């Protein structure tokens, strides 16, 4: 059943966003949202994000997930969106029956961990899922605690939260 | 003429707990 988008008041911006620290590559260590559920038949493992931050300010985005057979990669462009550390998709505009995204980067120390909120219009609906990105594959307890605890601030309940499985292939 | 189909990047979207390109139909 349907977990409504929660409203952007709910997802701050970090302060003093520096575009150029937020660079590079990060692990998706969590994740959660309103259509990811834990899934014990099949595990989700972990993928990356890697950020190239272009001279307009955008980020030319390459994601690296491990499927059975081969390393996919995945490619978009976030542009800057209305705040500093929140970007839209292909520069493309909320609209009435348009498919759309929005990012926001809700909480960094640049060096260790990020949390980055991202919705979807998807078939007249919202689609949203927060990322827990790590520099390396592993995080504190204290820090995926607060995860889980900003997710369900955002109302996705517990079995809405997954932790992929760290591997090594495709992501180094 | 060309056909340009519409897609983005989703964690649910077209598929429940996958993440992946999701193309709009
Ligand atoms: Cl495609």
């Amino acid at each position: 059943d349907l977990i409504p988008a929660p409203p952007l008041s709910k997802v701050p911006l970090q302060q003093n966003f520096q575009d150029n620290q937020f660079h590079g590559k990060w692990y998706v260590v969590g994740l959660a949202g309103n259509e990811v559920l834990r899934e014990d038949k099949d595990p989700m493992k972990m993928w990356a994000t890697i950020y190239e931050l272009e001279e307009d300010k955008s980020y030319n985005v390459t994601i690296v997930m491990p499927l059975a057979e081969k390393c996919e990669y995945l490619f978009q462009t976030f542009v800057p969106g209305s705040q500093p550390g929140e970007f839209t998709l292909g520069g493309i505009k909320s609209g009435p029956g348009r498919t759309s995204g929005l990012v926001r980067v809700v909480s960094t120390n640049y060096n260790q961990h990020a949390m980055v909120f991202f919705k979807v219009v998807w078939q007249n609906r919202e689609v949203f899922w927060v990322t827990l990105y790590g520099r390396t594959k592993e995080l504190t307890s204290e820090l995926k605690e607060n995860f889980i605890r900003f997710s369900k601030s955002l109302g996705l309940p517990e079995n809405h939260i997954v932790f992929p499985v760290p591997i090594d292939q495709c992501i180094d | 003429d060309t056909h340009f189909p519409i897609c983005i990047f989703c964690c649910g979207c077209c598929h429940r707990s996958k993440c992946g390109m999701c193309c709009k139909t």
